[PDB]
Order: C-alpha cells, then structure tokens, then sequence
C-alpha cells in the first residue's frame, strides 16, 4: 500500500547549484518503455 | 487527504521499513507521476484514496484523480531546474543546460544528473516554476553515468 508525504514547493530557486553537462545522445525507445543507445 | 499543489514522496511500507519508491507533482487536484515508481496501483494521501485515471508504460507516464495537467515544454535553449526529492533527503534544486536524446520520432530534453532510483518523478521546471517534465526515465552511458528524458504528457 503506497502512500504520499509532502516534500515541498515547485519553485525557481534564484541562485540554485549549477551542475551536469548536456550530451546529445541518439536513442530508442522501446514498446515498454526502455531507452537504448544507438550507435 | 493532502491536496495542496507541490511536490510529494511517494512512499511504501510493503519493503522493510519505509521506503521511497519515487516522487510526484500535485496540480489542478490531480497527481502525476511516472508509470514505474507505482506500476498503476492506488495511492493513499492520509485518510483520502487516489485512483489511477490515465497512464501508458512507453510514455511511463499516470495521472491520478484527473487528466495528466502538466503541459509546459523545454523551450530548447534555456537552463532549467531539477527539484530534485532523494530519499530520506531534504528537495533541493539543481540548475542545469539540457542535452538532447535524438529520437527516429524526434528530440527530446535530457538531464545529465545522477540521483538514486528512488528520485523518479522529481519534477523539472523553467524560470516561470512551470514543470515541463519529470526526471526517472532514461539510459546509462558509456561510462556509467545517468541521463534521463525530459519526460511530458499530453494535457488533453
Ligand atoms: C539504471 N537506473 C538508474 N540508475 C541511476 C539513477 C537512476 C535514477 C532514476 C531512475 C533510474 C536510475
């Protein structure tokens, strides 16, 4: 039995931890909803 | 139960002790989520029961109590936020650029930030708050780092 808890606002926090890069990846997406790499 | 518009953990006591399963987005009434942190099941918020009203696994997407209600896109240019929920963690937000997963069906926003699984359905939003997605579905790359899809309904 699954249950939810509030965590908190949805808000742009000015000044929030800048990280992570941006690869531009090809992928596919299967009838089950999996993401592959194709190369 | 809790209808306040936010962002919510979504728990289970079925492992041992409680245990975060993912996370979702309360908007218009309505809770959404990805498909994998519930697999469709209903839900409870206090005393109250949310039902499943709309879901489809290749999106990964369930809305629950209405029709999915997130409708605001990654403009493609622009940095955005992950309001990130890790488990047994305080909400934090994490500023980032997305990358792209190139499609045969198109493109589609990806966040390059490694959370634990339990973090999936921590919404992703632009510079007005709006949630253009949620963060939980995606692939692991060459050397074993995480990117997950921009991943958006359809608000009918
Ligand atoms: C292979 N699966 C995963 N690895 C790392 C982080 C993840 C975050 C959310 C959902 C899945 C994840």
């Amino acid at each position: 039995d699954m249950y939810i808890e509030r965590a908190g606002d949805i808000t742009w926090e000015k000044d929030a931890e800048v990280t992570g890069n941006s690869p531009r990846l090809d992928v596919a997406l299967d009838e089950s909803g999996d993401f592959s790499l194709v190369e | 139960g809790e209808t306040t518009d936010g962002v919510y953990r979504v728990m289970t006591r079925r492992l041992l002790g409680s245990t975060q399963v993912g996370v979702g987005v309360m908007q218009e009434g309505v809770f959404h989520t990805m498909w994998h942190v519930t697999k469709g099941a209903a839900l409870r918020s206090g005393e109250g029961r949310l039902d499943p009203y709309w879901g489809d696994v290749k999106q990964d997407l369930v809305s629950y109590c209405g029709p999915w209600k997130l409708d605001a896109a990654w403009d493609g240019l622009s940095e955005v936020q992950l309001l990130a929920v890790p488990p047994g963690e305080r909400a934090k937000n994490i500023q980032t650029l997305p990358g792209i997963f190139k499609t045969k069906d198109g493109d589609i926003g990806a966040v390059a930030l490694d959370y634990p699984a339990g973090t999936s359905g921590s919404p992703i939003l632009d510079k007005c708050g709006r949630v253009i997605g949620l963060y939980g579905n995606g692939v692991v790359i060459k050397n074993g780092s995480y990117v997950s899809a921009i991943t958006q309904g359809k608000r009918e």
